[PDB]
RNA sequence: CCCGCGGUGCAUUAGCUAGUUGGUGAGGUAACGGCUCACCAAGGCCACGAUGCAUAGCCGACCUGAGAGGGUGAUCGGCCA
RNA sequence: CCCUGACGGUAUCUAACCAGAAAGCCACGGCUAACUACGUGCCAGCAGCCGCGGUAAUACGUAGGUGGCAAGCGUUGUCCGGAUUUAUUGGGCGUAAAGCGAGCGCAGGCGGUUUCUUAAGUCUGAUGUGAAAGCCCCCGGCUCAACCGGGGAGGGUCAUUGG
């Protein structure tokens, strides 16, 4: 559902891009921005927007980025289990880590992971490294994380019966 | 080698005091050189991890090989975290013991006092500053010739005596009561940026 | 010609020795049959550790000590026991 | 004689020589890199006091000592005859 | 020609699960009945009923869905294959999905779950992962 | 592949090759030339000197030499820095390093190591170019 | 001294063997044995890679890698020549 | 009881005197931490890959400053990683590289349901062995550390025998 944008959020630039469009005569140029948004507590969204200058671009992107947000469960500063997120040529593997190990993750994925309050996790990109598709694949892989309570509820069991 | 330079340019480059809050960053809190007051654009996330590592390396005045071996040694504990155990092993070296106890103002002075052979652990002299002081070992001041000018005066003016340090100002014996904690130790710089800096070394 | 002799294991000027039973043709630090105790020339009253239940078994099979091994095997009372088992029955 | 030799099993393959027969003992073993199991064969020569056993028989043999340039086994017994 | 009936069973379950309807039928077998009971005990299936007329079959499975029609089994995988078989030792028994999923192992004393095997300390052929 | 195809015929990888191949040499004295003896440098005698013009779009006259090596195979080599003292039949030392000016050159001579001489103005990276420390 | 199993490239290298494979006896050796003799027979090995050509002392170990692996066999110990 | 040291008057310990004898190499356009002057003008030169140099060059050469390491600092050569770029772990074949022009078939690879049996694969227990030194875990000695010593684990696709 909508996690509504009413929190304390620390944004971050992940990329910018000089992008043209050839017209009669010469050339036009815009700037596209990629931004992440979160509160370092388990709510993270991404969003992009373009404008004619860099501040206006990053602004429209934070506008967009706040409209989407994901819940990102965790069990004590570490993801519940192992997931693989795939979105269009970007494949990203994520594993649970050891207490106080840090985040070993590449450029785009570490921004996403740090602004959700993840502390100890290992990653690897077995795919392409275009920033947009890496971010989208990472968020695609968090959405597969299952809480321990929900599984016990769906089946006819209790917890401490399946762990 | 150790280091002998102006020692104050160093603090202006890290943005941290490094000398017991006695202000090197009083006037001109910016960096040295021509392009000091005229700062420039952003710093990478490599510059940040490097700056944290350099802050910690210059705090206790050691070299890069020894810093890295101490870090590799702290990684074999697996009781707690890996940055906390590091910054705690860093504190148990005989130079910090003389600094904390209060027999010296700076850490350079404490280093020269332990190098020139003026202190003793358990009665026996020990001369090398990277020594590893364990918990519960009364380090003393060479009861042969403890009548020196600077040691005497720097015992009087106690700017900082901690909550893990024990001491008596008559026999001049000190010791650690127990191991410190991060709340009790510079909760200002880091121990996570430094751990990440060594992941890709 | 099985022997019971010393084998050097120090660094350069701090020697240490293992007490070992070896064929006499072997190199001093080469191959051996088994190890029987330890001996430390520093440590002013020198330190000897040894099993003394394999020494008595090798001695009765014809092994022979070197001169220093015999000294430190009599300070332990192993030669007297050999004496009291062989020529007494 | 408290120590024991090696006995095997196989199907006779050649019986042309006088007093000597080739026995193939067969087994499966795995691949070092990949997993699956391949079958493997090696031939043995064994001694025959009277040129008895024939092809298709399922025999047992036992290890002896050098009896020739190649033969190291003797014929224990015939378990199951071909027809 | 059919060469892996266990894989065919698993793919029927997954195919009928993804299109989200509530029944399924297969030709019966002693191993498929075993894993249908194991699937029923843990909470993935709702029921299983056994008809049998004049050939092997059949076995009817009744799938199970959440409160908002979401799915309780999310995928299903065949591990040992005819062509590369996978045997596991008592200390190699796997833990699928950090305990939130199950593995199915055939041992000298039944076709059992992976908990029941690392409680007995044995191993065997690995049939499937269902998480 | 199926794992049966793999078992019938395994996987084979590609073979890598140096870009300084005249530095794994062997003598031509008694019998023939031996390839085991990877060297960091080789020496030789320069059989010519001079200049040549670079590729597109650079523009210069870049100094070079041709050198015969102890193992008797011939290569050309760039001489760097500003100003040298190399003439016909002077003995020199080569290291690896390929220039991107023209084809056929894959080596550098090292300044101040044999008959060749260090450059005589440098003040800033004298460890290359073989200049000694001046009192200035 | 004999045996099981294990570690390299080439199929733009498919046929190799005539004391060769087995039997009888005789000599010979610490010792069994084509080990060597005389006679009798026509056998032996190979696509699960024989034969040939090229390269190489083998191992405990050492470097690197999350692991599975990959690359080396210098100081020190063992076996060989 | 008595008798023997090449190293060697070596390590070491005590007294006096003096800040006096003891800092260099690489880099600073992006990757990748660290910028301004002057000289020169597609020249002289630089480059690991992008690429610099034709009058105001943070990319050439000097000076001032700054960054990294430090009794060392850079360069070349060789090997593993990054390289899922030979993919068992762990990739692919409509148009990017890649389905033989098609069939028939010896050897091989893989095979429907079920009752009893066997024990070759598979799983499991006990015993023997896998030297010493190494890596690793605990403990101890050299003022510390490198280093040295004591006790352990580990390493087989191994053998024998019982389920």
């Amino acid at each position: 559902y909508i996690d509504p944008k009413h929190l304390e959020l620390e944004d971050r630039v992940v990329a910018i891009n000089r992008v043209t469009k050839v017209v009669k005569g010469g050339r036009r140029l815009r700037f596209a921005a990629l931004v992440v948004v979160g509160d370092k507590n388990g709510h993270v969204g991404f969003g992009t927007g373009k404008a004619q200058e860099v501040p206006e671009a990053i602004r429209k992107a934070i506008e967009d980025a706040k409209k989407n947000l994901v819940e990102v469960p965790m069990v004590g500063s570490t993801i519940p289990h192992e997931v693989i997120g795939v979105f269009g040529g970007g494949r990203i593997l994520m594993k649970p880590a050891v207490e106080g190990s840090g985040v070993a993750a590449g450029g785009p994925v570490r921004a996403v992971l740090e602004l959700a309050g993840v502390a100890d996790i290992t990653s690897k990109s077995l795919g392409s490294n275009t920033p947009i598709n890496v971010v989208r694949a990472t968020v695609e892989g968090l959405k597969q994380l299952k809480r321990a309570e929900e599984v016990a509820a769906l089946r006819g069991k209790s917890v401490e019966e399946i762990i | 080698s150790r280091y002998t330079g102006p020692s104050w340019k160093v603090s202006r480059r890290l943005g941290i005091s490094l000398s017991g809050t006695g202000k090197e960053l009083a006037r001109r809190p910016y960096k040295p050189g021509q392009h000091g007051p005229n700062s420039r654009g952003k710093v990478s996330e490599y510059g940040m991890q490097l700056t944290e590592k350099q802050k910690l390396r210059h705090m206790y005045g050691m070299n890069e090989r020894q810093f890295r071996t101490l870090f590799i040694k702290a990684s074999k504990i697996k009781e707690g975290k890996h940055g906390v155990n590091f910054m705690v092993l860093l504190e148990q070296r005989l130079d910090n013991v003389v600094y904390r106890l209060g027999l010296a103002t700076t850490r350079r002075q404490a280093r020269q006092l332990v190098n020139h052979g003026h202190i003793t652990v358990d009665g026996k002299r020990v001369d090398i500053p990277s020594y590893h002081v364990e918990v519960g070992q009364v380090i003393g001041v060479r009861e042969k010739s403890q009548n020196i000018s600077t040691i005497k005066e720097a015992v009087e003016a106690t700017v900082g005596r901690p909550a893990f340090v024990s001491f008596d100002t008559e026999k001049l014996e000190g010791s650690f009561t127990r191991l410190p904690e991060r709340d009790e130790l510079y909760p200002e710089i880091d121990e996570a940026l430094v751990v990440e800096y060594y992941n890709q070394k | 010609a099985v022997k019971i002799r010393l084998k050097r294991m120090g660094s350069k000027k701090s020697p240490f020795y293992r007490i070992v039973v070896a064929d006499s043709r072997s190199p001093r630090d080469g191959r051996f049959i088994e190890t029987v105790g330890t001996y430390n020339p520093l440590k002013d009253p020198a330190e000897v550790v040894l099993k003394e239940d394999l020494v008595l078994d090798w001695l009765s099979k014809g092994a022979q000590p070197s001169d220093t091994v015999r000294n430190i095997l009599s300070k332990e009372g192993v030669m007297k026991k050999h004496h009291e088992a062989k020529n007494v029955k | 004689e408290r120590n024991q030799r090696k006995v095997y099993q196989g199907r006779v393959v050649s019986d042309k020589m006088d007093k000597t027969i080739t026995v193939v003992v067969e087994t499966k073993k795995n691949h070092p890199i990949y997993g699956k199991r391949m079958k493997y064969s090696k031939k043995y020569k064994a001694h025959d006091e009277n040129n008895t056993a024939k092809v298709g028989d399922i025999v047992k043999i036992m290890e002896t000592r050098p009896l020739s340039a190649t033969k190291r086994f003797r014929l224990l017994e015939v378990v199951e005859e071909a027809v | 020609v059919m060469t892996d009936p266990i894989a065919d069973f698993l793919t029927r379950i997954r195919n009928a699960n993804m299109v989200k309807h509530e029944t399924l039928e297969v030709p019966a077998s002693k191993i498929k009945r075993d894993i249908a009971e194991i699937l029923k005990r843990e909470g993935f299936i709702r029921d299983v009923e056994y008809i049998e007329d004049d050939k092997q079959g059949v076995i009817r499975v009744f799938l199970k869905y959440g409160k908002n029609e979401e799915r309780v089994i999310t995928n299903l995988k065949r591990i040992s294959k005819p062509g590369l078989r996978a045997y596991v030792k008592a200390d190699e028994v796997p833990k699928v999905l950090n305990g939130l999923g199950i593995a199915i192992i055939s041992t000298s004393e039944g076709v059992i779950t992976d908990k029941e095997a690392r409680a007995k300390n044995i191993g065997g052929e690995v049939i499937a992962y269902v998480w | 592949p199926t794992i049966n195809q793999l078992v019938r015929k395994p996987r084979k990888s590609k073979v890598e090759k140096s870009d300084s191949p005249a530095l794994n040499k062997g003598y031509n004295s008694f019998k023939k030339t031996q390839t085991n003896v990877n060297s960091p440098q080789k020496r030789g005698v320069c059989t010519r000197v001079g200049t040549m013009t670079p590729k597109k779009p650079n523009s210069a006259l870049r100094k070079y030499a041709r050198v015969r090596l102890s193992n008797l195979i011939e290569v050309t080599a760039y001489i760097p820095g500003i100003g040298h003292n190399l003439q016909e039949h002077s003995v020199v030392l080569l290291r690896g390093g390929r220039v991107k000016d023209l084809p056929g050159v894959r080596y550098h001579i090292v300044r101040g190591a044999l008959d060749t001489a260090g450059v005589n103005d440098r003040k800033q990276s004298r460890s290359k170019y073989g200049t000694k420390r001046p009192k200035a």
